[PDB]
DNA sequence: GGGGTTTTGGGG
């Protein structure tokens, strides 16, 4: 017996069930009530917008409130758009909005069922799933589903797309601008698109925030708590505060109970907000001229064949591709790391005459080398997962087959007699080797090495 | 900078983890609330909170000039350390939650007063200063230029790899090892090549504090 | 404390 939110009881205290679209929610958090709290603001086709005019794209909703004792009770909520669907849920009128209580551990309880093919988590596993009438998430040990609520499931995703679509959801009125960040006296929330994930180290990322006010900041994210954290993906942050006391980097500081939000591929706002914002770089190229840069700067950009492709971690590539079966099967792969030293320390020694028919470079040095001009450099790389060892792993860029010829934008040639790209090499190489300088490049394997390939400079 | 003790941490990293380097205009006494007592005493300058190491010949001075005022009980409560040192030291940071990269900035205290006209005054909700994204970045900053140092004059010569090794791949099929380089004086695993004096200077367990109590 | 602040103190 599922009743409608807008048409749900006021007065009768008879515990109420419902299905329901997710538009916001905070990640469940602990109170020393030794209770678990999560909120989320949920919508339906009677209850949806501001209810005095279309004018008001500000969404009115209904907010639900679940308690309980143990943190694997409550739901986690990636994705706005989905459904919850709610059973014995009290209804409550708090501060003029219909506010809907539930204590899973009493007798409520909850299910998540996916508005798109695949659900977030079932999305990053690669997992296949078909199967559109099984929640991917809910409350206890079973979850039961009559064929009568198959109709208002189905029914309230068509709803749910054709609302997402139509109307931009989050309305202004739920968000901040990020030039107007400093001016909050305290907690705002923000719609931003994720122009790049860093891997600061083991547990956490760093996220390259842009919205529409034009501004940058950057946030730390966990990757435990937020794994759907993608490049150019449009997303909302629901408690997020000013960190004052950041004068290099622009940076908003998280939460426990705080949440990034991700949309349904049918939301019209993160469809427009995916097309109207671009990186600038700027802060980059700011960065570059400063001695010390605490932002970090990939240097690198790769072909757009690779661009869907995986990284795997150094440690993956050097300590594992040997063992484990599934990095034995592929030959190229895609890694991030900073070098830390570049052989040969003499960058005029870059450069190296080849023989093709002997298979042997020489100097060419005294021009004596007569072979073609190819390129012979050897990076001593480190990574995020490597930071701690006593190891520094061997990535080479060898043009002579052709692989990563196109890296230094500048063609090979005799560095002892052109200046022109002397200069323009030696410049690339107290770039790499700086500090907070980053390298996304794509590698081949050949007899137990790695080439850099379909890689090259963009600075 | 508005935060009195991320500068101040930031100063050290970036004067090798020398105190007497940093600008003794920081030396000045630092007043501050406590956020927590146990099972962790950690301090809070209102934006960050940092946990602060007692000597056990500093809180026996705290028991003489303030009788029966219980230090695991300060809890909300400020305090005023007059004078106190910056160490550095190796850790494992995933035993203690108060460091970065097996690196600590540990606050030695040898005289704190406890003011009691203090009530609830942070600005913001205290973040770990160690878990800060600027700080966390101005340590790996540390260990970079660290690494870097000991990488340049362990690796000599200019030891490339043949390249007859990677031309026409095909019939030939390698080990991954090859490609795997020692930075420094291998110790063990764990990179060590520092060139920072450590520091040795014997703290009081919070535990100790407790039962002593 | 529902627009909230635990400890598991790098999901909470």
């Amino acid at each position: 017996e599922y009743v409608e939110l807008a048409k749900a009881s006021l007065t009768s205290a008879q515990p109420q069930h419902f299905y329901a679209v997710v538009i916001d929610a905070t990640f469940p958090y602990k109170t020393n009530q030794e209770r678990y709290i999560c909120s989320l603001k949920i919508v339906d086709p009677t209850l949806y917008l501001k209810q005095q005019k279309g004018a008001g794209d500000a969404s009115d909703y209904a907010t639900l409130v679940l308690y309980a004792k143990r943190f694997e009770d409550l739901p986690i909520i990636h994705r706005a758009g989905d459904i919850i669907r709610v059973h014995r849920a009290t209804l409550r009128l708090y501060n003029g909005q219909r506010q809907f209580n539930a204590n899973v551990f009493y007798s409520s309880s909850w299910a998540l069922f996916s508005t798109d093919k695949r659900s977030v988590t079932q999305e990053i596993n690669n997992q296949d799933a078909v199967s559109d009438t099984t929640p991917f998430s809910f409350s206890s040990k079973h979850a039961t589903i009559e064929k009568n609520e198959i109709s208002i499931l189905q029914n309230l995703r068509k709803w749910a797309n054709q609302y997402f679509s139509s109307y931009s959801v989050i309305s202004s009125d739920m968000y901040t601008a990020l030039n107007k960040a400093q001016a909050q006296k305290g907690d705002f929330d923000v719609v931003a698109k994720i122009l790049q994930v860093h891997e600061l180290d083991e547990y956490t990322n760093e996220l390259k925030l842009k919205d529409a006010s034009g501004q940058v900041f950057y946030t730390l994210s966990l990757k435990l708590k937020f794994p759907h954290v993608r490049t150019g993906e449009v997303v909302r942050i629901r408690s997020a505060t000013y960190d004052e006391t950041s004068t290099q980097k622009k940076v908003l500081i998280l939460s426990h109970y705080s949440n990034i939000i991700t949309f349904i591929q049918s939301s019209k706002l993160a469809k427009e907000l995916r097309a109207k914002i671009q990186d600038d770089h700027s802060v980059e190229v700011a960065s570059l001229k400063k001695n010390v840069s605490l932002n970090a700067v990939v240097l690198t950009e790769v072909d757009k064949k690779h661009a869907a492709l995986p990284s795997t971690s150094l440690q993956d590539l050097f300590h594992h591709a040997d063992s484990d079966k599934e990095l034995q099967a592929q030959d190229t792969f895609r890694t991030q790391f900073y070098v830390t030293k570049i052989e040969p320390s003499d960058v005029k020694e870059w450069v190296k005459g080849y023989d093709r028919k002997t298979k042997k470079s020489s100097s060419l040095k005294g021009a004596s080398g007569k072979g073609d001009n190819i390129f012979q450099v050897q990076f001593l790389v480190k990574d995020a997962s490597t930071q701690l060892n006593n190891n520094t792993y061997r990535v080479l860029l060898y043009t002579q087959d052709g692989l990563g010829a196109n890296f230094f934008n500048v063609k090979a040639d005799n560095l002892h007699k052109n200046a022109d790209a002397r200069k323009k090499l030696e410049d690339s190489a107290e770039l790499l080797t700086k500090f907070n300088s980053y390298v996304d490049a794509v590698v081949e394997r050949r007899n137990g090495f790695y080439l850099i390939k379909d890689t090259k400079l963009i600075y | 900078q508005q935060s009195a003790f991320k500068q101040l941490y930031t100063e050290l990293f970036n004067n090798e983890g020398d105190f007497s380097k940093v600008s003794s205009n920081l030396k000045k006494p630092l007043k501050c609330y406590v956020k927590e007592s146990y099972p962790h005493f950690l301090v809070t300058d209102g934006y960050f909170f940092v946990a602060p190491y007692f000597t056990k010949e500093a809180v026996n001075e705290f028991h003489a000039k303030f009788p029966n005022v219980n230090i695991v009980d300060l809890t909300d409560k400020v305090i005023v350390i007059n004078n106190w040192s910056l160490e550095l030291r190796r850790v494992n940071s995933a035993e203690v939650f108060t460091s970065y990269a097996n690196l600590e900035a540990r606050l030695i205290v040898h005289s704190f007063k406890p003011n009691l006209q203090e009530r609830l005054n942070p600005t913001r909700y205290p973040v770990n200063l160690f878990r800060d994204d600027e700080f966390k970045t101005t340590i790996q900053h540390f260990r970079h230029t660290a690494l870097q140092a000991a990488i340049n004059k362990t690796v000599k010569g200019d030891n490339l790899v043949d390249i007859s090794k990677v031309a026409d791949a095909a019939g030939k099929k390698g080990k991954v090892d090859a490609g795997i380089v020692k930075a420094s004086a291998s110790k063990g695993d764990e990179f060590s090549d520092f060139s920072f004096k450590e520091g040795n200077t014997a703290t009081l367990k919070i535990a100790d504090i407790f039962v002593q109590e």
